[PDB]
């Protein structure tokens, strides 16, 4: 959220291991237009290992 | 039917994602949580 936005041709990817997140902080920085989710929900993204 | 319950309020059309099922936002969490245990239909409309 604080760098130059990558293009779709060369998009960025980050893999997170051995860390604790806080989804309530990330949802305040954005306004969500649409979420399309398979086998999971954002409320399930909020809690789980 | 045996009953017909209607819940209505004013809400911007740009925020459909905040009322979709599975949302984790503050609007579902603190303001309006839909029942989803009876046949229900939520409609978004513009009233003149
Ligand atoms: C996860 O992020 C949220 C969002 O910043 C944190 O909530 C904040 O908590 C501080 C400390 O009490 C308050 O001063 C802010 O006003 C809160 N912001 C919001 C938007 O509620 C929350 O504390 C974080 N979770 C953890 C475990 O630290
Ligand atoms: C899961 C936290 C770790 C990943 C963070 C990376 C990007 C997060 C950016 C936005 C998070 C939104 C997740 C759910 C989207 C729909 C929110 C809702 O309307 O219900």
């Amino acid at each position: 959220f604080r760098e130059r936005a990558p293009t779709i041709m060369q998009y960025k990817r980050e893999v997170f291991t051995r860390c604790n997140y806080n989804l309530s902080l990330l949802l305040s920085l954005v306004q969500v237009d649409e979420f399309v989710c398979d086998k999971i929900t954002p409320e399930a993204l909020a809690t789980g290992c | 039917y045996s009953s017909l319950t209607v819940d209505w309020f004013a809400f911007p059309y740009a925020w459909k994602s905040y009322l979709a099922i599975g949302s984790a936002d503050r609007i579902v969490r603190f303001n309006y949580n839909q029942d989803y245990s009876n046949p229900s239909c939520r409609i978004h409309s513009k009233v003149n």
